[PDB]
């Protein structure tokens, strides 16, 4: 149980995974799900992805 | 390399079609001859024989079980195509 | 984001925010003028929804301060905590106002001044490409906030319609009429646009501040100095799901729109229990959380002048209950468990009723994460006996030929009196049959 | 190789270049009379690009210089770097001209020493094999840099037709009309010149460079001595592909073919942010890329004087973002990624668009490789609006019979006025035609 601490954080991604997948803390998914509204409207296409990538990365 | 037989094979079924264009502009008043715009007319074929087989290969980058880094730079240039 | 703009505006909007923004400071773990300490990121996981978003690390207060008096503004800037505000994004140094103490001289001043109104206030809009809304941090007491804040509560309802509007907006003194006499005219006329030209109110009551002042104080001559202290707390409270990191109504959208009923019934009752410093002392056993919300419904940390029997044919329809910092969440539904079995809310026999309780951890710091703390909004049918008071005591004033000729001199050339009565009424006769 | 002959022409057309070598010595480690320093080869990989290739490691400017006023050539040759400048490549001692202020005068003076106007500028074309093409840093203001410069356009169109043709040009002032007057007549007799007989210009306005000259420069009376300060950094900025070892883009005839849409549609906006000697104290904390090139596309750094409330219905189609310097290149795709979540830039509803970036290291210096440099070379269809200013201030001064018989008692015998006007209204119809 030391060597995950030094070097991975295990169980801190157990806690990680929460935010996320859970939605623990609502200010990520909140300011995500503002911006990600515009793209859901419309059916999906094969350009729905690559918008989808950085739509989380203005979000994080 | 970005794909082994297809992409190779589009890259350099791009830069071919474009080489005659090269050689279709280099005559004397090329847009202005019969031979300028009977040249063309397969050109205009086989541009949109280049861009719609760049699309078939951005389906196979949405569905994706391939690879990051080919889905990283040729998402790059399409999000610097399309938009 | 979820960017607010406060508009603090008068004589008493401005020191009610000034000690606003110097609670933030303290709990943010930030200095005024620097970042001297490393708990603003590792303890608080948001800061950028309510000060502007930080170029150099250092997050300037989205405020605007206008008022005709000078005087509310030259005790500022001796402060240390002047440094955080700007000179350019309100005023320079020496700025002015009227004379000045009319309700018709801001209501005049403007569109005098609607071309500079208009331009720096605006500019802070388009910082964010998604704006919450504008929240008046005005008064209702004088002529100062009076007079112009009910100009931009019309040229801001067309100009920004997507916007959320709600105030905390303070009440006047009705005590003696001696000093002030004009109190019924510019409260009644503010209080028309409060309800169809804005969504909703936070009420704070003045004589139900001496009230608490002379309860836990224990003070002897009551001063203007202690007005800031329930205020500013109960303000940082409001915002905790939306500063602190929660889950659900974290957003000023959240919070009011699971407590409105209707429209024109917006008039939400607020209440605060913990503020004496010497229960420190025995919060060290685990005090719990099924002792805190049962003074919350019994009417003594309110802070709205009612009926104590009028209480039986009134019911409530929307009741909030805020926890914060150290909750045990393993309890906070054994609360909730109590409340069914007193029935202290009387609920609206038409319709469901809601106890919404919420939680969102403090401020990194010893008097913050060791007592309990619990912010009460409650939404009661028993407003109407203030909209009783205040009409009561305006139509006796019309009979006393009181202020009908030394007020219809300048912008007045009808009778505007009815149309504030009228619209007065129908909230209160609208309150009565929402319980059918 | 990549040899480019500029035509330094007019009264302001040899200032901004006079600095514009000045500034190239201090970027190469050398001096303009010897050699000190061997940072020239180590440092920089490319040097004979603008300049003459050494005979003795003297890089000889590949420039020339005429004007009708002596008084522009006469406060050069006391500065110490003439002696860089040759007596033999342009003129000798005691050069002279007109009297003089017309542009008649220059346009009729190209035919009278036709014979020596293309004698010795002819040597420097045959000194490398493959020439790249003529940049005609000329001006537009006065009756000097405009009437002669309009007949280099065409006679040069012929004679060396496989050649790039494109101007750094500088527009006029139009804040009164007192000194000069013959300001609409000389400016739009070029401007046709500029489309049909050239393929690109380089937009630089006057009356927003004193709007950057006072916004961070701090002066109170605007001289000429600022004017070209701002002119002759962004011009070492545009080569910073082309002198500097760079990938792509790296020729004159690489910038220009991927921003120019259409023939006649070639007019570029220019931004240029980091001018302040006191940014250097806080840019040692690692200062990155990715705040950069928010601001660019943000209109401040803008040359142009164009509608703000006109951005809506125009629409971006080539936007070119030039780092220089350090760069740290491992988040320069990380800015460009934040491009489209903002849309700063509207794009066309037809067709593609594209943001370009670029990167080249800079000098061997302390003020250059520790600050970040953002050129902008934009391409905006709101520039109709310098075009409607211009146009609206041509018809209303014919009609006040104004230089009508002044000016047509000169190799003038038809009205080529209305030849001028359709033309230009070619030119604003096409671009709003553009985005279909």
């Amino acid at each position: 149980l030391d060597v995950l601490n030094k070097n991975y954080n295990l169980l801190e991604h157990m806690q990680a995974m929460r935010r996320y997948l859970l939605l623990g803390q609502g200010d990520f998914i909140r300011h995500l799900m503002d911006l990600l509204k515009p793209e859901l409207v419309r059916p999906a296409t094969t350009l729905y992805q690559h918008n989808l990538t950085g739509i989380l990365e203005t979000a994080v | 390399f970005i794909l082994l037989k297809p992409v190779f094979h589009c890259l350099n079924e791009i830069l071919e079609l474009c080489h005659s264009f090269c050689s279709l502009v280099s005559q004397n008043l090329g847009p202005l001859d019969e031979r300028g715009a009977g040249q063309l007319d397969i050109l205009v074929k086989g541009f949109s024989c280049q861009s719609s087989l760049l699309f078939r290969i951005l389906s196979s980058v949405r569905n994706h079980q391939i690879n990051p880094d080919l889905a990283q730079l040729l998402l790059r240039l399409d999000y610097n195509k399309y938009y | 984001p979820r960017e607010i703009i406060t508009l603090q505006l008068g004589q008493c909007g401005n020191q009610i925010g000034f000690e606003f923004w110097k609670q933030l400071c303290a709990e943010h773990g930030i200095s005024p003028e620097g970042i001297v300490e490393e708990f603003a990121t590792e303890g608080t996981d948001r800061k950028d929804v309510f000060f502007y978003q930080a170029d150099d690390e250092h997050y300037i207060p989205r405020a605007v301060l206008l008022d005709l008096e000078p005087r509310v503004i030259h005790s500022i800037l001796n402060s240390p905590y002047a440094n955080l505000y700007n000179p350019e994004n309100i005023y320079l140094s020496e700025h002015g106002g009227g004379a000045g103490n009319n309700w018709a001289s801001g209501f005049s001043q403007g569109e005098k001044i609607h071309e500079d109104i208009f331009d720096i206030i605006d500019r802070e809009a388009d910082g964010s490409d998604s704006l919450e809304g504008f929240v008046l941090c005005h008064s209702i007491a004088g002529g100062t906030g009076s007079g112009l804040g009910s100009y931009l509560l019309e040229r801001l309802n067309d100009r920004y319609p997507k916007k959320l509007v709600q105030t905390y907006s303070v009440f006047p003194n009705q005590d003696e009429m001696s000093h002030v006499v004009v109190q019924p005219y510019n409260s009644l006329l503010t209080l028309k646009r409060l309800t169809q030209n804005a969504d909703c109110v936070v009420v704070l009551d003045n004589t139900a501040l001496n009230r608490i002042a002379t309860d836990r104080l224990h003070i002897q001559n009551p001063s203007f100095s202690q007005i800031n202290q329930l205020v500013s707390t109960i303000m940082s409270a409001s915002t905790t799901t939306l500063r602190y990191p929660g889950y659900m109504n974290n957003d000023l959208i959240g919070l009011i729109a699971s407590l409105i009923p209707t429209p024109r019934l917006h008039f939400l009752m607020t209440g605060y229990t913990p503020l004496t410093t010497d229960q420190s002392v025995a919060s060290v056993r685990k005090t719990t959380v099924l002792d805190v919300m049962r003074r919350l419904l019994q009417p003594k940390n309110v802070m709205v002048s009612t009926g104590r029997d009028r209480q039986t044919n009134h019911c409530y329809i929307a009741i909030l209950n805020i926890i914060q910092g150290e909750v045990d969440p393993t309890q906070v539904h054994k609360s909730l468990q109590r409340i069914r079995e007193r029935k202290l809310a009387n609920f609206i026999p038409w319709g469901p009723a809601s106890i919404q309780v919420a939680l969102s951890r403090k401020s990194p710091y010893l008097p913050s994460a060791h007592r309990v703390s619990g912010l009460m909004m409650a939404n009661h049918t028993n407003i109407s006996s203030l909209f009783e008071r205040t009409c009561r005591q305006y139509d006796k004033l019309r009979k006393r030929e009181a202020f009908l000729e030394q007020f219809r001199k300048e912008d007045i050339f009808k009778d505007n009196f009815d149309e504030l009565d009228n619209s007065r009424e129908i909230v209160q006769q609208l309150i009565d049959e929402y319980h059918a």
